[PDB]
């Protein structure tokens, strides 16, 4: 049915009542997701170039959303990809992308990617991974692609990329029901302290769950 | 000739040999429709063996003689393949090809090692190659991971199908 | 010293990833110098250079059309700006 | 270049059409050329295009080999469904 | 003789059996002006595989009985390859050389897998490595680093050249 | 038209002025740039000898320049070849310069000028990469063309080289819009510290970005 | 040497042309002689200069064998121009 | 310490690259010591030595030949300086 | 003409100033260096016996000289071999002298000799390499002649080793234009640190660069 | 043994020189025998003594084949310009 009807704009024009099927609260983050992804059509942004910080804690939906996004939007949630920000250190980036001496490794999603073009990329804590991948996470930042140890350079455009913070747990302490104005703000430089903007700036936009 | 290890089924189906398949039609639908390729006419298949695959095939040759074949392989008939040995062993393989090829009314399943061999490697794989000789393999990705592939023009010869348990 | 001239003069070659990939969306564009100069004001800094402005237009400016591209108001192959 | 090769699909469009009784709506024609080269990375759009074509070709042609009167080939569905038989998401 | 694995498309074309060609002119030029070489006549082409290459090859082919070809090659005519096999194999392809070369007035393409082979190596790389018989190869580079590569002297046979898709 | 008129001076005649059709800044530098490639004619200095040190951050033109250059010089920024410091640590060499068992692989960007000896070559903060490179790097300042591991030498002249520093990051802060001559030397040595001059004595010059 | 290929090529000079209908121009002829040597590692002067002539002296007979009256062959464009399409930067 | 004899010593050598090779392009060479010193003056540096002066040279002064290169006014086997 | 002339004491007679056609400074060296390989003639020590260590920075000439010896010596500078000490580790015994199990590869200028046996041998801030080579390097300092994993002995007399050092490159500030007796002993213990002095003892002698 | 070896070139001595009419002169004979023992590595101064002999008596016979009286072989260019032939430095 997905597959007879999805004419390229009944998702959009439900997606949040289609969204609200899931999960209660970020409705706006719901409808931002929503207005987000529709610039992932009409090209108006770099046709190569999705991209979420998701502010919140465990039970915050950070995977519900993310699972039934493309759960929604590809009709499967197994495009997407776990990824452990713990598990990233120094040098991965072989293991993230291909060796070739240094076996020949590269991506933990990637060759998964290679594997499924339209996917999903899950982060954790993103900030808590290192310096090192900012860079390559700026690879996904950078151009809208994703090129590849063996060179090869691949849409993210065609996927989608997760980030998730618990920063703000304190700064939760708000909306724990206050303004989020203050922790986004509060929360906001807090991450931006990791995070040259230009990082920051191909995001989609900050995700948080209140 | 064309015979011993040549031999058919679909004239065994029109004798009702064999047995009624039901499902893989559409299935079939699209390995039938690998035959109308001036590039590939020749599918593989993957999936689960024992399962009823052959039978698939044979479901191609009940819809063969059944007609539900549409035109160009109507005249075309199954092959299928028969495996054995015997001084040298695959030029016979190899010599069964032409006549085959001679026969102008056929085509043969190829059946489930498509094969990586010690005595092997381009065996018909050439007259494959050939860009001639509508015929049909089969395997679980496990092998087809090597000959196909490891070729790729194989693979630009081969249309890889699978179908899950029913 | 990358002068008020590139400042601006980049702020173009900024506009074109948007025309040569989005208008390549197909929407017309217009340019309020005074906005692309107090954007270009606040686009170029000293250490980061103009760089952020990358992230400093696609903000709001992409925004502003997918909002627009929204609004039914005023749509594909017009322009409008701030 | 995607262009050229609608050309050259113009080339073949009487072909496989002849083929499969069915007429090219070059509206198609350029949309899995976008829509393939979007889509598909194996194979080429040189071919690809016509891939989906003549298989959209034979879609049309299956619909209108068989019981499903249009003998040109749309262009959305022939691209589309082909295509999302292809992915998905049409 | 000359039949079986020796075939030409030129008459073919003059017979219309194919397609108009588009927009590799300039890039045949090339391919067409290797054979003005004294050293090598004989070009090897890279790129994506299926994209018209060996319809390029028949633009020349065209451009060939379209006599787009300048002078010396007119007389020469294409020869499309046939692949197959067949006690030996490859000996028939081995004589077909001579034969091409009693010729006088033709050439040959070869296509694609250029090979390294087990049963191979050098067949009719020597009489290919004769500094004789004008012909074509093509292949992607993914094979290109190997048999004309590995020799270096049928690098110096051949002339490598690619286009991207168009 | 450039097939065509490409007499061998407008460019250089112009090509201050062409360049400053890029640009705006550096205006010098492009103007050396321009100055520069001139003795990428004359054979004044040695016919087999184009070496440029950006001093500058993202934003740059550190591309910009380094793309229009060839897309002037050669008529497309093609020629150009992109390649990572961060991906030069210690065994690359092979992967730079062909192996022969250690498959046989050589040049990230060789191979490509194997494919296309009339280039550009952008190396990236480049002292980042390993003392390892630094002669390999040396190769390139070597005899002005380029040695393989199957020992091809192929003429560097014919393309084009790209260095790229953040070094002057702080040093920076200077024309963040003080005198460069300050942070000049300052990066100077800073740079220089990072290579025996010999190293930077094949370069054209260094280029600031200010 | 390279001088001694030339007269080597003049040795071939009347060869190839009276294949391609020609008249040299020692000028090329010495040109490419060092131009090759320069240019082109791999074939050698003893020929590579006559693969750029034969091919020089195809290109012109290619303009001269169909639609572009020369007969000769230029110095500089049957070395250049060829050269230059062998690499560039004519 | 290398003297300012070494200098524009060296600073001569360095001329011959260009001679031993370009004019080996075949063209008269023109020597301005002033300039040649305001160049060696610039030339030396007392860290990296002269050793920039490779660079140093070329940038202009291939430039100016590849400037008159093209200049079609006074050609090759002249000689021309600032 | 060489070739020709060659009478077997032009080079010698002219050696200086004949080598002074190249790089001022170290005339001595220099003249010790024609000095040095007139011994190389005579068999006066031992007809199998050519021992540099270079004392000097880059553009010190280390190269310039070695190239030029038998650029001078053997009428060409390729009998020189780079080798790259930092590449001398614990095992490359075997990519010095033939393995033979252990492919059977042996020699990263051997075989070269096996190519060519008048040659030159470089080696880098050589104590940079390992004690490991110290004995296979004294396999040259050993007999004068150079045995194989396949055990073939080749004579070293007929070809030039090379030994470089910027050791002193504190030690330089002497130079840097003081009197080098104190940095030649200050450097020569330091050197002398690293090597049992039989190593040295078959030097022809050190060499400094000033 | 180098001298064994004079022995068996005074062996075939008689050989080559009544192959190329020439006169053997010891002194030369002794003579590569040092020194290619000495220059050469590859070929055995069983033979490559003769090698060179030969090629001597050739390098004669090639001047006293054709346009350069003495039949006999010298000692030294015999040795020494075919083996400054074979390396340099007379």
């Amino acid at each position: 049915l997905t597959k007879i009807n999805e004419t390229e704009s009944e998702k959009l024009l439900s997606l949040e009542d289609t969204l609200h099927e899931r999960v209660i609260g970020q409705k706006d983050a719901v409808n931002s997701i929503s207005k987000a992804v529709r610039r992932a059509r009409a090209g108006l942004k770099d046709p190569k170039r999705g991209s979420f910080i998701f502010l919140g804690p465990t039970g915050v939906g950070k995977t519900e959303l993310a699972r039934a996004l493309a759960e929604s939007m590809f009709g499967d949630d197994d495009a997407m990809i776990r990824v452990d920000m713990s598990e990233f250190m120094e040098k991965h980036a072989v293991s993230r992308l291909v060796g070739a001496p240094p076996h020949d490794d590269g991506g933990q999603l990637t060759e998964k990617v290679r594997r499924k073009p339209y996917s999903v990329i899950l982060f954790d804590e993103i900030e808590k991974a290192h310096p090192d991948v900012f860079n390559i996470l700026l690879q996904v930042l950078d151009d809208g692609h994703l090129t590849d140890t063996k060179g090869r350079t691949v849409d993210f455009r065609n996927t989608i990329i997760i980030m998730t913070s618990n920063v703000g747990a304190q700064e939760l302490q708000d909306q724990r029901g206050q303004d989020y104005e203050t922790i986004r703000k509060t929360m906001l430089k807090e991450l931006k302290n990791s995070f040259r903007p230009e990082f920051l700036n191909r995001v989609d936009d900050i995700i948080v769950f209140h | 000739t064309l015979d011993s290890l040549a031999r058919d089924l679909t004239v065994i189906a029109k004798d009702g040999t064999l047995d009624p398949v039901i499902g893989r039609d559409k299935e079939i639908t699209r390995v039938i429709e690998v035959l109308s390729r001036r590039t590939k006419n020749n599918p593989v298949l993957i999936g689960e063996p024992g399962v009823g695959k052959t039978a698939i095939a044979e479901g191609l040759a009940q819809a063969i003689v059944n007609n539900e074949v549409p035109e160009t392989l109507k005249d075309k008939r199954v092959m299928s393949l028969d495996m054995g040995t015997v001084g040298e062993f695959e030029e016979r393989l190899k010599k069964v090809m032409e006549e085959i090829q001679q026969a102008g009314n056929v085509i043969l399943f190829i059946d489930e090692l498509h094969t990586l061999v010690g005595a092997a490697s381009n065996i018909l794989k050439p007259a494959l190659a050939r860009g001639e000789l509508q015929c049909i393999g089969a395997t679980t990705l496990d092998e087809y991971r090597k000959n196909i592939e490891k070729d790729a023009a194989l693979e630009r010869r081969f249309q890889p199908v699978q179908v899950d348990e029913p | 010293k990358l002068t008020k001239e590139e400042l601006k003069e980049i702020v173009t070659m900024m506009v074109n990833k948007l025309t040569n990939r989005l208008s390549e969306q197909n929407i017309n564009i217009i340019v309020t110098d005074k906005a692309k100069d107090k954007i270009a004001e606040e686009g170029y800094d000293p250490e980061y250079g103009a760089r952020p402005l990358i992230r400093a237009i696609q903000k709001t400016i992409e925004d502003n059309l997918s909002e627009l591209i929204l609004d039914g108001n005023q749509i594909e192959g017009k322009k409008v700006t701030v | 270049s995607v262009v050229d090769t609608v050309a050259i699909l113009k080339g073949l469009r009487d072909r496989y059409e002849a083929h499969h009784r069915i007429n090219i709506s070059d509206e198609a024609i350029e949309a899995a050329v976008k829509l393939s080269n979007r889509y598909v990375s194996d194979r080429f759009l040189p071919d690809k295009a016509i891939d989906l074509i003549d298989e959209a070709s034979s879609k049309v042609r299956l619909k209108s080999h068989t019981t499903p009167g249009m003998s040109t080939s749309l262009s959305e569905e022939d691209i589309a469904e082909v295509i999302a038989g292809w992915t998905g998401i049409p």
